RNA sequence: UGAGCCUUGAUGUGUAGGAUAGGUGGGAGGCUUUGAAGUGUGGACGCCAGUCUGCAUGGAGCCGACCUUGAAAUACCACC
RNA sequence: GGCCCCUUAGCUCAGUGGUUAGAGCAGGCGACUCAUAAUCGCUUGGUCGCUGGUUCAAGUCCAGCAGGGGCCACCA
RNA sequence: CUUGAGUCUCGUAGAGGGGGGUAGAAUUCCAGGUGUAGCGGUGAAAUGCGUAGAGAUCUGGAGGAAUACCGGUGGCGAAGGCGGCCCCCUGGACGAAGACUGACGCUCAGGUGCGAAAGCGUGGGGAGCAAACAGGAUUAGAUACCCUGGUAGUCCACGCCGUAAACGAUGUCGACUUGGAGGUUGUGCCGGCGUGGCUUCCGGAGCUAACGCGUUAAGUCGACCGCCUGGGGAGUAC
């Protein structure tokens, strides 16, 4: 806004793990406010990741996320006049926002029977740098060394 | 190929382009690269950042005659007229002098006329 | 803008002091300068302007001096 | 500064792989202080993995096939 | 009559006999912009004319027959 | 008759004018050496140039036009105008002390002369720039603005033409009338104190419709000249 006022809203960790970040996880995976659906869906994927995997829901987790997050973006910047497009650098929340954004996003357009094997299948893939959340982040980060020249 | 220990780098930046050679003491060149043939097309190609390209390519390539020692002469208004000289250090030579060769007319020719943009 | 690099100083500083002296011998001002044509008229009135504004900018900052903004 | 042939030495790492592998071949005994395993000085080529080569010290061994390749020892060798 | 050059994806063109088939062009999906044109990223796309035989390994070997061009020949 | 006007003697500053000679930087072109895949241009591109060797870099030569820095509301000229350095011919301006002439003055209808740039004639020269013209873009169209090329012309000698926002939009000459801050150029006395010429900015009385001018007047007066009389038709027709 206008005048750099703007506060923080604080979050609520969730109950079975004690991490505020699979909170904020379930909130971006929530529809039309049913948290408990949400809950249910995060908590069974992440259990069968953990069982497959073998060693735990949460660093199973984490080791999935580090593959994502992206390190930089595009923004537009004039100097006479003219837009250029312009590398800059992601802060850490930020990186964790699109890093879960773009893997609820590339889950939800699957063909799979379930969204809880959907969302597990998606994590599986993505703690090995195959799905297309990674490529993804692969374009973004292309795109960005593209316009190298612009920067600075 | 040929052992020569001493070089001159010539650089010419305008404001479209910048090339970048090297030459013995005598004025034989040995090797050259310029911004547009680096990948650097239209805008891109008036930028500091395509001129310290060039620059290293130009120390790859003429990497064949053990070249040590250097002396820097730059002739030009480009926007590529220090960052060639820092990429040219950083590519491990020795830099001895440095030289501004810009012409200047002492009156001379009639130049062309305004732009009406 | 003949720059010698003497005996044992970094490069930075070589750098520095070539730019110094070749934005003391007014260069890129002359090129800039030189790049079209400009009637005589033109120069003389560009001139003459240069000056009332100079003059106006003096007055003006003397002036500033007696009145007290509070 | 070209072309032709005559003169020798290098030269060519599929995968596999003691192996920077053209065939063939009298073929498996030659080389051996007519300074050898393994060192140091030192040059060359090199898909830069490694081969060739001058000297010195050392001073005298390698040794075929012997086992993965279809192939081996230029251990001596004629042919291109 | 004699030389020569021109078929490889949809086209034009590179391709070395060892584990290669590549490049340039359109359409499509994106990115930047309040919004266009300009730029930038990712993509859709091979029967190498039919057949032959040589190597461990035949796109790369030639063999049988294709369509037009550039010079030169030719006294039923 | 000497106070206006003029002559003589000594110095000062100056892109004032006409003619000849000469230097250094840069652009273009020609020949050669190295060297190898782009250059150039734009908001983005294309036309254009290049593997027949370009652009970049070094050496040698040819030719034309203009004089960076000094450089400045600095200087000179009736106005138009005048800028590298050296010599030859030549016009004006100002200051200090004195001598000489004796009103020899001011203004001027017709008349005469000078007068930017473009343009016309004859003979030369031609680097760079660039009307006309050709091509590439942009656009609904683009006889344009932008890009790549380019001929008259721009240069010299001689001769015409006679016009410009030729402007300070302010005719020439003389006398009188509070101040302040600077620039430039002479001179007197002992950095200070005076005294002449030209010039930039502000401001008082006064004047003006107002804006503004203000000792360089658009203030107070005198001599002579040029011009105006509602807007179009028209600075046009004969
Ligand atoms: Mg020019
Ligand atoms: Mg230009
Ligand atoms: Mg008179
Ligand atoms: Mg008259
Ligand atoms: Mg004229
Ligand atoms: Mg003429
Ligand atoms: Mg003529
Ligand atoms: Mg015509
Ligand atoms: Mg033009
Ligand atoms: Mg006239
Ligand atoms: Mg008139
Ligand atoms: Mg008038
Ligand atoms: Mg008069
Ligand atoms: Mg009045
Ligand atoms: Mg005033
Ligand atoms: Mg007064
Ligand atoms: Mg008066
Ligand atoms: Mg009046
Ligand atoms: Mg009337
Ligand atoms: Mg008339």
């Amino acid at each position: 806004p206008r005048r750099r006022v703007i506060g923080q809203r604080k979050i609520l960790p969730d109950p079975k793990f004690g991490s505020e970040l699979l909170a904020k996880f379930v909130n971006i995976l929530m529809v039309d406010g049913k948290k408990s659906t949400a809950e249910s869906i995060v908590y069974s994927a992440l259990e069968t990741l953990a069982q497959r995997s073998g060693k735990s829901e949460l660093e199973a987790f984490e080791v999935a996320l580090e593959n994502v997050r992206p390190t930089v973006e595009v923004k537009s910047r004039r100097v006479g006049g003219s837009t250029y497009q312009v590398p800059v650098e992601v802060r850490p929340v930020r990186r964790n926002a699109l890093a879960m954004r773009w893997i609820v996003e590339a889950a939800r357009k699957r063909g799979d029977k379930s969204m809880a094997l959907r969302l597990a299948n998606e994590l599986s893939d993505a703690a090995e740098n195959k799905g297309t959340a990674v490529k993804k982040r692969e374009d973004v980060h292309r795109m960005a060394e593209a316009n190298k020249a612009f920067a600075h | 190929r040929k052992q020569v220990s001493d070089g001159v780098a010539h650089i010419h930046a305008s404001f479209n382009n910048t090339i970048v050679t090297i030459t013995d003491r005598q004025g034989n060149a040995l090797g050259w690269a310029t911004a547009g043939g680096s990948g650097f097309r239209g805008s891109r190609k008036s930028t500091p950042f395509a001129a310290q390209v060039a620059a290293e390519r130009c120390a790859d390539a003429v990497k064949e005659y053990g070249i040590k020692n250097l002396e820097v002469m730059v002739k030009g208004p480009g926007p590529g007229r220090e960052s060639t000289i820092r990429a040219l250090n950083a590519a491990g030579f020795r830099i001895t002098n440095i030289t501004d060769v810009t012409p200047i007319p002492h009156x001379g020719c009639r130049p062309p006329k305004k732009r009406r943009v | 803008p003949v720059i010698k690099v003497r005996e044992n100083e970094p490069f930075d500083v070589a750098l520095r002091r070539f730019k110094r002296s070749c934005e003391k011998a007014g260069v890129l001002a002359e090129v800039r300068r030189r790049e079209f044509y400009e009637k005589p008229t033109t120069e003389r009135k560009r001139a003459k302007a240069s000056a009332v504004k100079r003059h106006a900018k003096k007055l003006a900052r003397e002036n500033a001096r007696r009145t007290r903004l509070y």
